[PDB]
């Protein structure tokens, strides 16, 4: 959850507006196991 | 790290790319709700644009800490303070900050 | 490299890229009672990471009018988390404190707050205005809770005493054009190595502006100011049923 | 036995207090080196960041040229002892004939310093205090008379019997420490402890003595610190009859082994009760003197 | 040297004189979980004694015609003094228990109560009779908190297994005649490192008489059998707000 | 850094589970060791105290006179593998044609071997249990025929997609594994792991697998373990076109490099659902055989 | 903007404990991922068609 801790403060002629990207990725301690097929499979009919 | 489409509503073609940002604005200081999701990595939603989240289709189980940078693209001249939290297995969406 | 920092305790980290040192009040830190300090017996509980961590207690807004606020310790903190529960089941309790006060604003406006630490923090009134009347401060003034309290004479800190001379104790000044917080480590005061976390509030933690919050039309008019604090080295001892006052 | 490597490497359980600074010897004034001008970058001992919350640590060498002073000036008039330890009135006892207070030859006084207010506010300048005191009692008729009359001064300690008349039993002071002394006599004199259960005497206490729902009848009780009650002294003309003459008894104390702790600001606003800092609101003046102008003296 | 007992632990201290000996559950003692057996990377809250303590949670009444009874842990505990706190702000929650159960009577009473403690005590039910229907026990029933639960059918436990080879698990005997309570000591015990004392139950008690209460008309009738235990070498993980189930 | 005292002989932390017994070598059943008459106060091996929860350990050399035996009795057979490790039914599926089950020529087996009896009843012997596999596929017509047919096993982990029909894309198998085989082929074996993210599967598990409120609706998940629940296992006669023949796979489990924990009392009442104790509450049988009375055989 | 991912480990945001990790990542190899045969050609071979 993000919350504003106190506020979006901005000078007269900046914009009221703006964004956050967020990036993420996993850490030094990730593993994984039992190897299997995704979720999707990304074709309807035949591919030609 | 790839990115997190923390702003998984807008649905139409020519919306697409606003998922891969979320906004922050003036409020009224009520230490206000900006955004949540589910820290889920192999679950459907956000993470389903990471390729943290895809490769992790590829595997039953998994075992580990993540980590969610965030970078704001505001101007130069804003400022602000966010509080960002991990909220554990068992405790339900906080109501207030 | 002391206008940026990081503070980790517990499983909460803060962050400052506008800040101005820490004080370390009195220049000592929080320490555990020792064997020759303590009187009471019974083995204590020291919880650790359950309970010195950063508390997010408040949010006041900055105006152009603002008299300023006081809060007391641990006063702010007997109902909230795993410490709440741990001064309500015990009588005795101490532990020191790391304060972080926030106020972040733009390089347009300018204001510049007190925030000070000081040890009991007694209340006192107008006394019927004409002084002759021997009222005392209800029970809501002298332990706000975690809402604070807003001063009524902010100049005799409601209690005779010159604000002018408020730096005597531990402090920093949150002036805009330079920070957007304070950093105060208080140690454990009190003539007694242990005391009621309920019955008695070791400090009081005041937030003056002294030079008023100012901006042009149009820059944004909303300043929040955000406690947020952490026990250190938090002990506690006599235990028995939960108790709230 | 402890084995998981985070309890072994804890640090919880320290009991040293680790101090950031430390006292050193400063019998007389710093002196002053001499200084000679300085054109440089980089260096700007002028500028500091009080926002920090420290004190400006430029000296007078680096803001102009100055001259070498040997500084003799001593500093020992303004320790704890040399401004503490001059004897001051804190209490005043009446003792009348025909009277509306005491009536009946006797009086009780709960000792309490705050009763005056130069003394009080020299104390009230730091929060903790531990000392020893010498008291002095000095008594005389209302016009400064001396008469030959006996007087019997006895401490009551929080627990013992309080004299209820001139007659009480209590008066025997087979336990308590009396002193039987004369008006004709020079003032009585007398060496008291430490005697609070605490390490110190405050004088603040931010809070309640007693634990419950702390009600509008129970907010006389805020501020109340029992440490602090040292007990009662009573004062009585020893005999059965009734004394010849009204008299009265001031006491003073000097205060000595003294240690202080928590300096605050100093009162700046008429006391108006004992214990208790209340302050007439309609009646808040500034510290000190005003003029019309800023600009002008 | 072995019919009198004294077991203290926190501030607590039990009393005995007419034990039976101490029985340590699968022989082995309550130990802190390893660095190695460890997953989650929180440094842990140990509180030691404010939780490591005597509770005397409950007294059910002996009758010549009582069932049995059955409580789970720590189901029992999770709302109960400090203990219970920390159950509810943490996820994660692993400990052994000592457990003392209390029964005394006079030397004209006669009967035994075997007490026992079953690890992963799942409970069934009487799939509507004929077992045609597939019903499930109620949250009141698997985990009947503190008041515990009577046994409807003590012989197969509820649960279609024979009490008579209930013996196989931790157990003492209180036969009146010779001894007035029971004291079993458990690791703990899951395929995990830690748990929610919440959502999951490590182990249930059961106090089933085997051999009925009886005594002459005349003799106090009211035999009660008091529930008290420990919990040992407490440890907590993963933080947040308070959670009850 | 530490230095209170009640901190430094703390025992917090310590992470080695103190046993107080210890496993020894057991190849044979024990000897018996000649014994002769005793005639002695004090000494009294015949009488216990069950109370205290441990078993008798009245040996027969303390009960009557014994030879001496040599005994070369081996316990070889009782060990957890010999006792498991031999195949044993744990899942059937039907493949019919004109059906009311699967008439579309596939079929998905959620793996659970509670519902054969015979086996499951071993198995709750114990709580815990952590093992290897070894599964075997015997496949055929409802007569026992061997028919020319070809047919795809493949293991479907969860979170993986579950074929929905004889020709779903799933079938593709890229990363799961699948194995072909023909029924006129011997039967289909392979090894499978210790698969639960648990460091052993439990035949018990006294808790709920999710937070909440645990309302009615709810309370079919009294029980569910996720630890165990390890995936589907589909099959599928391997075409475009139904199959020309009805069949049958049945599904045998031989464990072996088995460890187990927590022994309980087997089950003796007749079972009725999978992972679930309920037993019939009118049909509650005693253990064993019963008879007329205690004193008559 | 750098390009690169956080380097903030656990340690330095959490007080965290010593935790011994025997986690197995020789299933994520290429070859483990890769060296398990699908299908990626079909052929027919019909009478009348
Ligand atoms: C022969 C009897 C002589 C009388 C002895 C008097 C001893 C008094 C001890 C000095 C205590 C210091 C004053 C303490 C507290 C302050 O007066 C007020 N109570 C503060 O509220
Ligand atoms: C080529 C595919 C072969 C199929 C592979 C099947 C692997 C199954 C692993 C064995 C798991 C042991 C059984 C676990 C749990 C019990 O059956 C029940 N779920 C208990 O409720």
């Amino acid at each position: 959850s993000i919350w504003y801790q106190t506020n979006y403060v901005v000078p007269i002629g900046a914009p009221n507006t703006a964004y956050i990207i967020a990036l993420a990725a996993a850490q030094k301690n990730f593993t994984m196991k039992l190897c299997k097929d995704a979720s999707d499979i990304l074709q309807t009919g035949t591919i030609q | 790290e790839t990115i997190l489409e923390v702003n998984n509503v807008p649905t139409n073609a020519t919306s697409l790319m606003e998922r891969l940002r979320f906004p922050v604005s003036a409020q009224a200081g009520k230490g206000e709700l900006c955004a949540v999701f589910r820290a889920d990595p192999g679950r459907n939603g956000p993470w389903q644009s990471t390729l943290l989240g895809q490769l992790c289709g590829y595997y039953t189980q998994w075992s580990g800490s993540l980590e969610v940078t965030f970078m704001f693209t505001g101007s130069f001249m804003a400022t602000g303070k966010m509080l960002i939290a991990y909220t554990p297995p068992g405790g339900p969406l906080p109501k207030d900050r | 490299s002391d206008r940026v920092a990081q503070l980790t305790i517990g499983n909460s980290t803060i962050t400052t890229q506008e800040a101005a040192n820490i004080i370390v009040g009195y220049g000592e830190w929080p320490s555990y009672c020792s064997d020759s300090d303590a009187t009471a017996v019974d083995k204590p509980t020291r919880p650790d990471v359950s309970v010195n961590r950063f508390y997010t207690l408040d949010t006041k807004l900055w105006e152009k009018s603002s008299k300023g606020w006081y809060w007391k310790f641990p006063d702010v903190l007997t109902e909230t988390g795993v410490f709440g529960q741990n001064a309500q089941f015990h009588y005795l309790y101490r532990s020191g404190f790391c304060i972080h006060v926030q106020c972040n604003a733009s390089k347009f406006h300018q204001g510049a707050l007190l925030v000070a630490v000081l040890p009991e923090y007694v209340i006192g009134t107008v006394a019927g205005g004409t002084g002759t009347e021997d009222t005392h401060p209800p029970y809501k003034q002298t332990q706000p809770g975690a809402d604070g309290f807003e001063l009524q004479h902010p100049y005799v800190l409601d209690a005779g005493i010159p604000i002018s001379q408020l730096t005597v104790c531990p402090h920093q000044w949150i002036n805009l054009r330079t920070n957007n917080c304070a950093t105060i480590i208080v140690p454990y005061i009190n003539a007694l190595p242990f005391d009621s976390a309920l019955n008695h509030c070791n400090f009081g933690l005041l937030v003056v502006p002294i030079s008023p919050l100012d901006y042009d039309q149009g820059a944004t008019p909303v300043i929040p100011i955000t406690i947020t604090l952490a026990p250190m080295c938090s002990e506690f001892a006599g235990l028995r049923q939960a108790v709230t006052q | 036995g402890d084995r998981v490597a985070d309890v072994i490497e804890s640090s919880i359980g320290d009991s040293v207090s680790r101090a950031l600074t430390h006292a050193l010897p400063a019998p007389t004034g710093q002196n002053t080196q001499v200084s000679s001008h300085r054109l440089d970058t980089g260096k700007v001992p002028a500028l500091q960041a009080a926002e920090i919350g420290a004190s400006s640590n430029a000296s007078d060498e680096s803001m102009i040229e100055t001259r070498c002073v040997l500084n003799s000036h001593s500093t020992a008039e303004t320790t704890l002892d040399s401004f503490f330890s001059r004897a001051g009135l804190v209490g005043e006892i009446d003792l009348p004939l025909k009277g509306t207070t005491n009536p009946n030859g006797y009086a009780n006084w709960d000792i309490d310093i705050t009763g005056y207010a130069q003394m009080r506010r020299k104390v009230e300048l730091f929060t903790y205090m531990r000392f020893d005191a010498e008291f002095t009692f000095v008594a005389c008729t209302p016009t400064g008379e001396v008469v030959p009359q006996l007087l019997q001064y006895m401490f009551v300690p929080p627990g013992a019997p309080k004299p209820d008349s001139r007659e009480s039993l209590a008066w025997q002071t087979a336990t308590n420490p009396s002193v039987f002394v004369k008006l004709s006599d020079p003032p009585a004199q007398v060496s008291v402890p430490f005697m609070s259960p605490a390490s110190a005497y405050q004088w603040f206490y931010d809070g309640y003595p007693t634990f419950g729902e702390h009600k509008q009848e129970k907010d006389l009780e805020y501020g109340a610190m029992p440490n602090n009650m040292m007990g009662t002294f009573s004062v009585r003309t020893v005999g059965t009859s009734k004394s010849k003459y009204p008299l009265v008894v001031r006491i003073y104390m000097r205060m000595k082994h003294v240690r202080a702790w928590i300096p605050r600001p100093m009162r700046n606003q008429n006391y108006l009760f004992k214990a208790n800092p209340n302050y007439a609101g309609n009646s808040i003046k500034p510290t000190g003197a005003s003029r019309t102008a800023i600009t002008t003296l």
